[PDB]
């Protein structure tokens, strides 16, 4: 019934600058940047709940819940990754079949917010940090 | 303690001002911060102004230093220029005043070679007991990890369009490896030396 | 008592300010086939510490004001929890997530420091003498002789083995992770009372009680219990989870439910949920979630009307070449009575080498997809300032065939104007898409043309605080109200299109709650005539708190003054004050003092430990960025 | 169940200078009264920075020079001499010479302030 908002298909989110002080050892985090997935022309009768599934490359086997960083000729960061959190503050895995917190769909424009941040899987080395993940919207 | 936001500051020509952060995370120390800028030789010069030149910080706090240009377009537009930014944090007995020096790269707009590719274009010349680094790139090169076989050499800084000489032991290996530091303060992966 | 890494005393948390909050979101869809108006309005009042929130919807086809939620949430620091009165929802980690209207008292994980989140075994034991105990380097410090309880181990998920070296008994602490596990000495509780609310009109509205408890016993054990009582449904859930270290982690819970059907018939049932997370092998991470529901087992959702024989989920992830991520997922559901079985298998291979990001996915009817993402930054030099560098190409092919090739990125100075033009083809339908999103300092406006559909939407927020009304981007829970009077058009940092208006008040839509966040005003894009006393502040807001970060700005022209007393530069540390604009400063060196916000003509007062210096400036100095004058003091 | 699209995250990471934390409170090394002399040790800790950045740090001393000897800090007819852990004299007002995250220095008689300069390569 509903259709994902056009423009939300191709979305770019800027995390700003994070100094290496905030990423000391494994488990350290950084500031969070808000973003959302828009939904328009939703019919609640056909589907009443919505969920989002994220699919993306993992930085390492033991940290599948953290994205991987693309190599850059200018020098990308090392042992750092991108972490995605739902509205409940819980980390989301990137296995491709883990639906986030199901949210009740409403008639009209629907917004499902999420958060992104930097997760240090090791010693932090400066450089560019470019990542990308494929998100899937599921209707119930 | 006092801490600088970045290790080196890139100042693009044409931009009015630049920003740099100064942080302190010791909630029980009073710090008088003083700032200034000196030329390549370490002599105080008025070509750059830091605002505020001096102020006071108490508790866990950070301030924003603003760097203003005053060269008034009296510098070349074909090569980068070097300056030294100095930040001092003033707290019988001896008092320890900590002064930190960081690099300031004044970078013109028009440039043929992007900064990333400058590292791979460095050239070497092996003399009898010294090594000379020919750098026809328009960027300052901060060469470290200058390893010569089983003998490691001293780090060096080569200005653009120039050559710098470093000592060379006779037992140093034939192959030479070096690394370059980018604008973010990270070591470029090891690269071999292209002898001419 | 060692404080946890990242702990802030609760007295440093700002409850907020007395303010009215409004969040409007209007959308208009004009579809011309060879008009729908939706409006979502969130009203709110932050009086004292409570947070009154209300949601309203209005629609128009080409008037129906419909309420959605009205709730008063509050934070209780002594109970380390939050209280929700009104229409809310229950997470239901062990039970089923349900919406309701009533009183919910729930513990919160965010209020704890980031160190004490997730699962990480705590290190006990005694170190002889002064030992610099080292954990492989998550933690590195010493400890006085005697028993020590290291509990600052960060949540690292599966990971590997933590080597503990005392300085020398060397013992390792391998550990696994299950979401249902808890740390040692950690208690999570959730009490919910009130009526049940559901979207379906057919379902009844009974009053219910729910209790959920999660306790972390020592040595990697977790005991979790739950009780769901109602007029017709009575269930008790008991579960145990164990960390076996190298072997893995286990969680098993049984729920006994006496449930009454829509008919008067009464049924009894038991359900066993078994969850197993394999440790790291070789590389490969496996999650096995099984649920066996015997005949006669029902949930509270089925009880409030007017079975599942078994469920099996198996997820295997393997990383190869540090680039490719094999994702296998299998779901298999049986049924009671009906012998039909629902199966779903999904296998994906995602690889991102250099800048190219290519993903090939397969799913079972079957569906295969290939996605290629290529940022334009690969080809053109990053030195060039052409806006086209902030663009990327997406090429997708889905097998019916669906091809979609598009360019997308930003082309404005502040990366506010997000543009996306994507041609497509379905096999023969040619339905291209084009969208322009603008995120400015007065609201977000998104307009889209789809080959015909025309979307136009505006989202914004109104804050009625003490110092007037401030308009800004749509508000997301905690909002930071930045107040810098006299500084018009000052862009904040680490956010896109969040600018101060002529009043000088702006709003940061998002700031992490119970955490230290930096609010900085970028002086680079700020007017020369205005100077900020402090361009950075730090605030730690609470859930739904409007915290104010104050920055004082001097509006007069900046000025550097060379002061000499008795033909000699003023001594270091001399205080220079100016009552003309209430400005202050300290002499830096060589009798030079910097002063922000000074009038054209005035007199400054100097205190070495009492002198007056008159000064006047020609109007030409006002047009100059930084003026320097020399004024001998009396 | 329909595909959503791609979502890109972009940012940059920058290093930072090593913070200086002298052992004594407020960086005030108490020496004592005078009737070389008894050694007075002071420690410096370079904290919150990567090892590579910390390694490439040039440490130097400079300050007020005594009239009798420009290589000793001015304070009667005495001065403060600074020695490294190895005990060799480190002259004041000298070019940097790279010397891990914990520095140790000794002061001896033979108040004042000593500009302690850390250049970051």
């Amino acid at each position: 019934a509903c259709a994902v908002d056009a423009g939300s298909v191709d979305q770019t989110v800027q995390l700003g600058q994070v100094r290496t002080a905030s990423l000391a050892q494994e488990g350290a985090t950084s500031s969070a940047v808000g973003f959302n997935i828009q939904l328009n022309d939703c019919d609640t009768n056909v589907a009443s709940k919505a969920a989002v599934a994220f699919l993306g490359t993992a930085i390492d086997a033991g940290h599948t819940n953290v994205l991987a960083l693309q190599s850059s000729a200018a020098g990308s960061a090392t042992n750092v990754g991108v972490q995605i959190l739902d509205r409940t503050g819980a980390a989301l895995t990137l296995d491709g079949a883990t639906f986030s917190s199901e949210t009740t769909l409403n008639n009209g424009t629907n917004t499902i917010p999420f958060q992104a941040r930097y997760f240090a899987t090791g010693a932090a080395t400066p450089g560019a940090a470019n990542a990308d993940a494929t998100f899937k919207v599921q209707y119930q | 303690g006092v801490a600088l936001g970045a290790t080196r500051v890139i100042y693009p020509a044409g931009q009015k001002q630049e920003q740099l952060a100064v942080t302190n995370n010791d909630e029980n120390s009073t710090y008088l911060i003083q700032s200034w800028v000196e030329n390549a030789d370490g002599v105080k010069d008025g070509r750059f102004i830091v605002t505020p030149p001096l102020f006071a910080m108490k508790g866990k706090k950070e301030n924003t230093l603003r760097i203003l240009d005053a060269t008034n377009n009296q510098l070349p537009q074909d090569r980068e220029s070097l300056f030294w930014m100095n930040v001092k944090a003033i707290p019988n007995t001896l008092q320890l005043a900590i002064i930190s020096r960081i690099k300031l790269y004044y970078r013109p707009a028009k440039l043929a070679l992007p900064p990333d590719q400058a590292a791979e274009k460095l050239r070497f010349r092996r003399s009898a007991n010294s090594l000379t680094l020919i750098n026809p790139t328009p960027y300052y090169l901060t060469v470290t990890e200058l390893n010569a076989g089983t003998r490691v050499l001293e780090n060096a800084l080569v200005p653009p369009m120039g050559e710098s000489t470093v000592k060379l032991p006779s037992d140093a290996g034939s192959n030479i490896t070096y690394r370059t530091i980018n604008d973010y303060g990270a070591l470029t992966p090891k690269m071999t030396g292209v002898m001419e | 008592s060692n404080r946890a890494r990242g702990y802030i005393p609760p007295e440093l948390w700002d409850p907020g300010i007395n303010a009215g909050l409004l969040n409007y979101n209007f959308s208009g869809n004009s579809v011309q086939n060879r008009h729908y108006a939706y409006l979502n309005l969130q009203s709110g009042l932050n009086i004292g510490a409570w947070r009154l929130r209300d949601n309203t919807t209005w629609s128009y086809n080409s008037n129906k004001w419909q309420h959605i939620n009205t709730w008063l949430e509050r934070d209780i620091i002594p109970l380390r929890s939050r209280l929700t009165l009104g229409d809310g929802y229950t997470q239901g980690d062990i039970f089923d997530g349900i919406n309701f209207r009533g009183a919910q008292l729930a513990s919160d994980d965010n209020m704890l420091p980031d160190s004490q989140r997730g699962f990480a075994p705590v290190i006990h034991g005694i170190a002889r003498g002064t030992a610099q105990v080292t954990i492989k380097d998550i933690y590195n410090s010493t400890v006085p002789p005697g028993p020590f309880t290291i509990n600052d181990i960060y949540a690292a998920g599966n990971s590997g083995d933590l080597q503990v070296t005392i300085k020398t008994q060397i013992f390792t602490v391998p550990y696994s992770s299950v979401p249902l596990l808890q740390r040692e000495g950690h208690t999570r509780y959730s009490i919910t009372a009130g009526e049940y609310r559901s979207g379906n009109a057919q379902q009844e509205k009974p009053r219910f009680f729910q209790s959920t408890l999660l306790h972390g016993l020592p040595a990697g054990w977790t005991i979790y219990g739950g009780t769901q009582l109602a007029d017709r449904y009575r269930a008790f859930n008991f579960g145990i989870g164990k960390n076996m270290g190298a072997l893995g982690a286990l969680s098993v819970d049984m729920t006994q439910a006496n449930s009454t059907l829509p008919d008067d018939s009464q049924h009894d049932g038991q359900s066993v949920r078994f969850l197993y997370n394999k440790s790291l092998n070789e590389t490969n991470i496996q999650l096995v979630g099984y649920r066996y529901s015997t005949s006669g087992y029902f949930n509270f959702a089925d009880t409030t009307y007017s079975n599942k024989r078994g469920k099996l989920q198996l997820t295997v992830t393997q990383q190869l070449g540090r680039t490719s991520t094999l994702y296998l997922s299998g779901s298999h559901q049986t049924y009671w009575g009906t012998s039909n079985v629902d199966e779903q298998f999904q296998a994906g291979l995602n690889t991102a080498f250099e800048d190219i990001n290519w993903t090939l996915s397969y799913s079972l009817d079957q569906m295969l997809a290939l996605n290629v993402n290529i940022p334009f930054s690969h080809w053109l030099r990053s030195d060039s300032k052409s806006q086209w560098r902030h663009a990327s190409a997406s090429y997708s092919m889905s097998h019916r065939m669906t091809n979609l090739a598009g360019v997308y990125g930003t082309l404005l100075e502040d990366n506010n104007l997000s543009y996306s033009v994507q041609t497509g083809y379905a096999g023969s339908g040619s339905t291209g898409y084009a969208t322009l999103n603008y995120r400015g300092g007065y609201g977000n406006a998104n307009i889209g043309y789809s080959h015909k559909q025309l979307y136009y939407g505006v989202s914004g927020g109104v804050l009625a605080h003490a110092n007037g009304v401030t308009l800004g981007q749509p508000l997301n829970d905690t909002v930071v109200l930045v107040k810098a009077p006299g500084a018009k058009d000052a862009k904040v940092e680490n956010q896109t299109g969040v600018r101060t208006d002529w009043r000088g008040y702006a709003v940061l839509p998002y700031a992490t709650e119970y955490r230290e966040n930096r609010v900085a005003l970028d002086t680079n894009t700020l007017a020369d005539n205005v100077d900020l006393d402090n361009a950075v502040a730090n605030v730690v807001p609470t859930r739904g708190a409007i915290v104010r970060a104050e920055f004082k700005a001097r509006v007069g022209i900046k000025l550097l003054m060379t002061l000499t007393h008795n033909n000699k530069p003023l001594p270091f540390g001399a205080m220079v004050t100016s009552e003309s604009s209430q400005s202050s400063g300290i002499v830096a060196d060589n009798g030079q003092v910097y002063l922000s916000g000074m009038p054209l003509a005035g007199k400054v007062q100097v205190k070495w430990g009492h002198c007056v210096a008159n000064y006047q400036l020609p109007p030409e100095s006002q047009q100059q960025l930084l003026t320097q004058l020399s004024a001998e003091c009396r | 169940t329909l595909p959503g699209g791609n979502m890109q995250f972009q940012g940059v990471i920058i290093a930072e200078t090593c913070r200086i934390e002298a052992g004594d409170k407020q960086m005030t090394v108490n020496m004592g009264q005078i009737s070389d002399s008894a050694p007075v040790p002071f420690v410096i800790h370079l904290r919150e920075c990567s090892t590579v950045v910390s390694e490439r740090v040039g440490v130097a001393f400079h300050g007020v020079a005594d009239g009798k000897n420009p290589d000793v800090l001015s304070v009667t007819n005495i001065g403060v001499a600074l020695f490294d852990d190895e005990g060799n004299l480190v002259p004041i007002n000298r070019p940097p010479a790279n010397w891990s995250t914990s520095l140790h220095f000794i002061a001896k008689y033979r108040n004042a302030q000593a500009w302690f300069s850390l250049t970051y390569q």
